[PDB]
RNA sequence: AGCAGUUGGACGUGGGUUAGUCGAUCCUAAGAGAUGGGGAAGCUCCGUUUCAAAGGCCUGAUUUUAUGCAGGCCACCAUCGAAAGGGAAUCCGGUUAAGAUUCCGGAACCUGGAUAUGGAUUCUUCACGGUAACGUAACUGAAUGUGGAGACGUCGGCGCGAGCCCUGGGAGGAGUUAUCUUUUCUUCUUAACAGCUUAUCACCCCGGAAUUGGUUUAUCCGGAGAUGGGGUCUUAUGGCUGGAAGAGGCCAGCACCUUUGCUGGCUCCGGUGCGCUUGUGACGGCCCGUGAAAAUCCACAGGAAGGAAUAGUUUUCAUGCCAGGUCGUACUGAUAACCGCAGCAGGUCUCCAAGGUGAACAGCCUCUAGUUGAUAGAAUAAUGUAGAUAAGGGAAGUCGGCAAAAUAGAUCCGUAACUUCGGGAUAAGGAUUGGCUCUAAGGGUCGGGUACGAUCAACUUAGAACUGGUACGGACAAGGGGAAUC
RNA sequence: AACUCUGGUGGAGGCUCGUAGCGGUUCUGACGUGCAAAUCGAUCGUCGAAUUUGGGUAUAGGGGCGAAAGACUAAUCGAAC
């Protein structure tokens, strides 16, 4: 009923939390998601055809 | 950015052990951890690999050197030394 | 969680004690004393672990037949095609340097 | 120490065949002065020092 | 243990002058789709390993089970 | 009343060296035929780290001119030399840096290393890293070749002792602060038990001639004398001058 | 057994420890130590390959053979030293009052030895295919040499796997049921070994790249040949199958001093993830630190030697046959089996490790398991010991803020002097925090003409309304700070 | 123009807060014919390395060993038993 609740997104509030932002979830686990999610979607887009080698290029280390 | 403005590699250092000693590592802890190019393929891949040993990541060959550089002046001036005296023996 | 035990009288963590918790065929939670990792069969000369022979510990290498710890070339189990043609190549051009080193000594030493 | 050597075992079954009391029948004996085992050990008195 | 996939290699198995011993073990089993059917799995004791031969056809099961030799002790079950 | 600190170190119980991870003795190849007379070539294949050393070594690999195998000799590694470099080692040897060639057969002004004292014990002078020997002379007469040490002394060898050619490689190494003492504890961890030192003067007079008072002071004069014993040469030992080196 | 005692680690009498596979045994480490030799009045000391005449391995496979009355080869030079290092090989299920990786049943594997059959190779005598990386059931190989494995630091993040955790459907059993709950708990397992498949890395073939491209979380790589298209390999690891359902587990019905059981059913299909523990892979950081040795096993180079009929030899291919000794093995491993004079709040090395709260292996509560042991009863004086609270004052107490109190988590704001420019810094200082109902962002897989939708799922963040005796890090847990001097 | 700045990434340090661990500051708390010939409670220092530790081994008494207190060398140390 508990993880319901967290589910719904109650329990979690400014004074529900006892550790860091960090430690309850790393930005570098947030930026690794966010970096997998851009290249995932630039390396379907390069195989798919709908940009260029030399666009993904530029996207890819502009991502 | 510009996370440090002057001390660097020695930011690890904190505040400990002197400004001057930090410098005077800092000089050296550049030196021992550059990309050197090698002599042998071109490429800018020669790491260091227990101080007098340097070797290269591409090719695989390992050069005696310094002990945080490939090579010291000394070294530098043997090398000329010597080749000016072979060229005097054999000529 | 079950919780499982050693299965022989070493105590400690040790590298000829590793274990891994197994579900037996009664239902429960026992450890397995694995062994060691086998390392691959290296390079004699750029010290790669090169292709075609099995990864096994060093007496295991007695049970099998002899397919499995060579390769079909000369230097078959020892070096890694790469190498071998470096050895070739080298011992083709270097003794052919050494005649044409043979008739130019022969030459400027019946020149003068 | 569950690991012992044969004469660690030796001494122990020694030691356990001579954790007995006096027999009877010596006390009946003509002239006799044993009252007791004088020599009687035990794990939680003496400690047989191997 | 060992899976023998042919009939022909089983049945000059059962002859090797070692092999005293088989057994006929009857599976009630499912195909693909669900449907019920008897897996036969016949399995000679080698002097090394057993080997054994798994039969999806009752068919095939009931030829090859008269099949066996006559002086090899078969169990069943 | 007391044996001290520098006395204890000859019984050599927990001051001998830490010698487990060392590669072998860093020898010269042994003076033979080849090397008396003409020149044998071996192949440098490792250029490896030795333990409580600030030189690398060269595993240089010749053929046993007598036997067919190989004989692998352990080199101090001199700056310049590679993996897979020949080195000429002989009497008939060219002046190339790494090359194991006699005093006699070099010119003036020769900077060599792992040179010998003596013709055949296989390296004695400037082993340690960045370390050479200049040669500055040449007595055909007498056999001799006037060499100047890292020390600047002036020493006369025979010309028959051999040297590598070039400057021990590691060189530079003191140059840069160990910054703490962690760094000189990983640093004579593997070389001998001769750290930490315990200053005398806070030791109590059992244990050192400086030891003792109400100050810590030396009492007496820290220079002491050649010709003292063993438990008083804890100072100054045959000290000539004492301050700085200025004039 | 500092009370008791019918109980006991006690007293009396017995029973109990099963191994080719677990260890020792073997190897070497730091080191100990004979011999030769030197010293010493000597007990003995040095040294460990020395300044020693230090020696044993196969004969080309065989009848003048207990194999020599022959060559040929090896230049090393005791031994001890690890029940945590190196190491040939065993697992599941059942079993005892007490033993089990040891017994029993089934299924293996290793080493040593003997040795037959099938296959293979052979009139091109010692195989063939692939351009190649390499493949195979095999597919001669002495001396000698070379190489590999054994064989190796630590930290960091990332990837994969296992076990656990969480969870959906279904097939059972148990609980709750005044009301509610398609509900709460529980079973749903698969070992060593074997076959076939299975990969990051690495490599090969084609091709020849600037409009530089590929690519990692971490910026490395490419004319010394990238991207790309094909392949090759190691088999950590996973999957399918054999083991193997016949075992184990959960049930049901009948038997009901039944010998003590019988019969039947089900044991199925998934999901998830910055989870936990662990193994591992490719990397990266660090070092004036670069992170054992030997036994042992294998391969290669070499070509000494040996040998061709319907299979001459040889078989590292398959199947067969025999053997595996000695010692340890019970139990405690500690608030009672060890040391501390003892049944002592002390000390003593290590493996496994569930749910919630939470950042957490913290504290607090529970499941499996274990314990409920420590002289007890009554009463509630002073003085204690441990825990608290206290009006007003707030260090006036004291040598001295000793002791206590205050502060405390997280989010947002704000932060001085000085500085070695890294810090100081959580400076100082200040707001917010519950519950409930919502909102909005932050993903994975699924298609195109030779502009967009199904579908699945996790918890992070930010905001809003409402609400309450303005409570909310509601227990726990949890900095007092500042100015200075030595 | 030499070159500056910003946002990310990354994960260094004998860095910090803090478990286990290792110590042992203060109460000069408890006990002080003790649980204990050095313990107990709170409070503390430190907590990824000059770390902590088992096993093996070496150093032996006018000797050892000592990051030094005359410390430690089997409840024995300005010379053990
Ligand atoms: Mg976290
Ligand atoms: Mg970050
Ligand atoms: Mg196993
Ligand atoms: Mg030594
Ligand atoms: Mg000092
Ligand atoms: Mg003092
Ligand atoms: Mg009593
Ligand atoms: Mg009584
Ligand atoms: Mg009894
Ligand atoms: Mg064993
Ligand atoms: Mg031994
Ligand atoms: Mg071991
Ligand atoms: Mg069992
Ligand atoms: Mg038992
Ligand atoms: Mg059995
Ligand atoms: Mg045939
Ligand atoms: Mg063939
Ligand atoms: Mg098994
Ligand atoms: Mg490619
Ligand atoms: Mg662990
Ligand atoms: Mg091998
Ligand atoms: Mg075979
Ligand atoms: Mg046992
Ligand atoms: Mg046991
Ligand atoms: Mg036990
Ligand atoms: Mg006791
Ligand atoms: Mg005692
Ligand atoms: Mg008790
Ligand atoms: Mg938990
Ligand atoms: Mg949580
Ligand atoms: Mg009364
Ligand atoms: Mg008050
Ligand atoms: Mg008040
Ligand atoms: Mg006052
Ligand atoms: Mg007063
Ligand atoms: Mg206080
Ligand atoms: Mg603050
Ligand atoms: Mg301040
Ligand atoms: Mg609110
Ligand atoms: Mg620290
Ligand atoms: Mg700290
Ligand atoms: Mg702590
Ligand atoms: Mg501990
Ligand atoms: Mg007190
Ligand atoms: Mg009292
Ligand atoms: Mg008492
Ligand atoms: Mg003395
Ligand atoms: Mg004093
Ligand atoms: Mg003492």
């Amino acid at each position: 009923a508990h993880a319901q609740s967290k589910r719904e997104g109650r329990h979690s509030g400014y004074g529900k939390r006892k550790g860091t932002r960090e430690a309850r979830l790393p930005s570098q686990v947030v930026w690794i998601r966010r970096l997998r999610v851009l290249r995932r979607l630039l390396a379907k887009y390069r195989d798919a055809g709908k940009i260029d080698k030399h666009l993904y290029h530029v996207l890819y280390k502009e991502s | 950015a510009k996370r440090t403005k002057k001390v660097g590699i020695t930011g690890k250092y904190g505040v400990r052990y002197g400004s001057s000693l930090r410098r005077q590592v800092k000089k050296l802890e550049i030196q021992q951890h550059a990309r050197y190019d090698c002599s042998f393929c071109g490429k800018k891949t020669v790491k260091r690999g227990a101080a007098g040993i340097w070797t290269c990541s591409c090719c695989k060959k390992t050069v005696a050197g310094g002990a945080y550089t490939v090579s010291t002046a000394a070294a530098a001036t043997v090398r000329s030394t010597i080749r000016r005296l072979r060229e005097m023996v054999e000529a | 969680a079950q919780r499982v035990t050693f299965r022989r009288r070493n105590p400690y963590n040790t590298r000829s004690n590793k274990i891994k918790v197994v579900k037996t065929p009664g239902g429960i939670l026992r450890a397995q004393h694995v062994k060691k990792l086998a390392t691959r069969p290296k390079c004699g000369d750029c010290g790669s672990a090169l292709q075609g022979i099995s990864t096994l510990r060093p007496r295991q290498y007695a049970t099998v037949s002899k397919t499995h710890k060579t390769v079909s070339r000369a230097y078959g189990g020892s070096r890694c095609a790469n190498c071998v043609k470096e050895r070739i190549i080298r011992a083709f051009l270097i003794e052919e340097q050494k005649i044409v080193k043979k008739v130019v000594k022969e030459q400027t030493e019946a020149a003068k | 120490a569950a690991q012992k050597s044969f004469r660690i075992k030796q001494k122990m079954a020694k030691a356990k065949k001579q954790n007995r009391p006096l027999p009877q029948w010596i006390r009946l004996r003509t002239n006799n002065t044993i009252r007791y085992n004088a020599k009687r050990r035990n794990w939680r008195r003496t400690k047989m020092n191997i | 243990a060992r899976e023998i996939t042919d009939i022909k290699q089983f049945l000059e198995l059962t002859r090797r002058a070692d092999v005293k011993t088989a057994t006929v073990k009857i599976n009630k089993k499912l195909n693909k789709a669900g449907k019920p059917f008897r897996q036969t799995k016949f399995k000679v004791r080698g002097s090394s390993s057993l080997y054994t031969l798994v039969i999806n056809d009752a068919g095939k099961a009931k030829k090859l089970i008269q099949s066996l030799p006559p002086t090899l002790k078969v169990n069943r079950l | 009343g007391r044996v001290i600190r520098n006395q204890r170190k000859g019984a050599g119980s927990i001051f001998t060296s830490h010698t487990r991870l060392r590669q072998g003795a860093a020898k010269l190849r042994t003076l033979d035929y080849a090397e008396r007379h003409g020149y044998i070539r071996g192949i440098v294949k490792q250029i490896v780290h030795d333990s409580g050393r600030g030189a690398p070594l060269a595993k240089v690999v010749f053929r046993d001119p007598y036997k067919y195998r190989l004989r692998e000799e352990i080199f101090i590694a001199n700056e310049g030399v590679h993996t897979g470099q020949f080195i000429y080692a002989g009497k008939k040897a060219s002046l190339n840096v790494g090359n194991v060639l006699p005093l006699g057969s070099v010119p003036e002004g020769t900077i060599v290393s792992n040179v010998e004292e003596k013709p055949g014990d296989r390296g004695a002078l400037a082993r340690a890293s960045g370390n050479y020997v200049i040669i500055i002379g040449h007595n055909p007469d007498e056999n001799k070749t006037r060499v100047r040490l890292p020390s600047g002394a002036k020493k006369v060898i025979s010309s028959d002792a051999r040297g590598v050619i070039g400057v021990i490689a590691g060189g530079g190494r003191v140059d840069k602060p160990l910054l703490k003492a962690g760094r000189a504890f990983h640093k004579y961890r593997l070389k001998r038990n001769s750290w930490p030192k315990t200053r005398g003067v806070a030791m109590n007079p059992v244990d050192h001639p400086h030891g003792g008072g109400n100050h810590q002071h030396i009492g007496k004069a820290s220079t002491i004398s050649r010709g003292a014993v063993s438990g008083q040469k804890a100072g100054l030992i045959a000290a000539r001058r004492t301050g700085l080196l200025r004039g």
